[PDB]
Formats: C-alpha cells, sequence, structure tokens
C-alpha cells in the first residue's frame, strides 16, 4: 500500500510492537533474489532513532530511546525495501511512508 | 575555543539559498583518509518548538525548512557533534545559536 499507519503509547519500553509493513518482488519465490528486507530512509525528527524495523518480519518496534507525548503527537517514517547481495546504487526504488500516532499516558497531576 | 555571536538570518523570507546555515566539515580526516558521521540537537532537532530546522548525517550540514518570524523567536540554541563508527565523539562540539532579525510586519493595537 502507499501508506501505512501505527500507534503507541508514551513512557514505554524497549522492542515495543508498533506495526507491520510488507513489500514484494518478481524473482522466483524462496531465493535470495526475492528475499526481502526493510530499511528507514525517512524520520521526523531524525534523531534520536526511536523506532526498529525487524528485517525478518517486517515489524516495526520501538528502541530504546522513549517517546514523550508532551514532545511529538505522531511521527511520519519513510521506509525501503531490497532484496539480493548488491548494495545501494544513486537510481531510486519505490518507497512507502508509515505513520506513527501518539498516546498520552498519566504522567501528569491534577490540582 | 572562540565565543561566538550568532549567524544572522532575516524574518519572511525564503532561505533556500542562503543554507547550509551551519556545517561541520574537516579536511584533517581527508589527508587521513578518515570518514565521520553527525548530530545536531536543541530547538527544532531534540527540542521544541519543531518545524524549522533539519541537518545531515553524512554531509554535517544544517538546514532551514521554513520562513522564520521574528514574533515567533528572537533567537534559537543548538549543539553539534561528530562520531565515528565505534561511537568515539571525535572532536570538540558545535556550540551554535541562530538570530531572528525584525523588520514592520506589524501594525500597533491600542489597549
Amino acid at each position: 500500500q502507499d501508506v501505512f499507519v501505527g500507534s503507541v503509547e508514551e513512557l514505554s519500553a524497549a522492542h515495543t510492537l508498533v506495526m507491520k509493513i510488507n513489500a514484494t518482488d518478481a524473482d522466483e519465490p524462496n531465493t535470495l533474489n526475492s528475499k526481502i528486507s526493510y530499511r528507514i530512509v525517512s524520520l521526523e525528527p531524525a534523531y534520536p532513532p526511536v523506532f526498529y524495523l525487524n528485517k525478518d518480519t517486517g515489524e516495526i518496534y520501538t528502541t530504546s530511546v522513549t517517546l514523550d507525548r508532551e514532545e511529538h503527537s505522531s511521527y511520519t517514517l519513510t521506509v525501503e525495501a531490497r532484496d539480493g547481495n548488491g548494495e545501494v546504487t544513486d537510481k531510486p526504488v519505490k518507497q512507502a511512508q508509515v505513520q506513527i500516532r501518539i498516546l498520552d499516558v498519566n504522567d501528569n497531576i491534577p490540582v | 575555543a572562540w565565543i561566538t555571536a550568532p549567524v544572522a538570518l532575516r524574518e519572511g523570507e525564503d532561505l533556500s539559498k542562503k543554507n547550509p546555515i551551519a556545517k561541520i566539515h574537516s579536511d584533517l580526516a581527508e589527508e587521513r583518509g578518515l570518514k565521520i558521521t553527525y548530530k545536531y540537537t536543541g530547538k527544532g532537532i531534540t527540542e521544541p518548538p519543531f518545524g524549522i530546522f533539519v541537518f545531515n548525517k553524512d554531509t554535517g550540514e544544517l538546514n532551514v525548512t521554513s520562513i522564520l518570524d521574528r514574533e515567533e523567536t528572537p533567537f534559537f540554541l543548538l549543539t553539534g557533534y561528530a562520531l565515528d563508527a565505534r561511537g568515539n565523539n571525535v572532536e570538540k562540539p558545535l556550540e551554535l545559536r541562530i538570530k531572528v532579525l525584525d523588520i514592520n510586519d506589524n501594525e500597533p493595537v491600542f489597549t
């Protein structure tokens, strides 16, 4: 799909599951030529790395860097999907946007 | 080191051709064949408000995304850093401030 969508709470833990993505390829099935892997080519704000992408699965996890809803209430990522054994040249490929929406927690005290 | 006054930019103009508004670079790395990866920090990059700045990890450069407004903010305060592929902060930090300059784009209001 062109856009993928996910959510997560603030003040959460590492390796906490956010959402899944997928892609497909036209070489023969069960070959290194169609063996899909994933990567974050865009994030906003780009530093630090707050998310992790299992190349095993296309599952988006958190990293050890904690999100805050009082900082940002959403994050937009772009992701790129690759195969085989060669490496990235200047010629692009099709990429897809990810959208991670933040959930509040009760870290602020009624008075 | 040298205590600096900031780079100035002005409100209400396009900054496309005024970028980059900071840049880290080192030809002592070049003479040695060394590579470096960068980070920046502070306003717009790791702290609020946001929607103002972005930075390049490969090239050391810092950009401006938008048009400034001086009745939003007079100034901004950041820190750039340089680090190697084994985690080592390679040189003294880029201590770095930006100043926002003011023109008559509003008319007075009564009390």
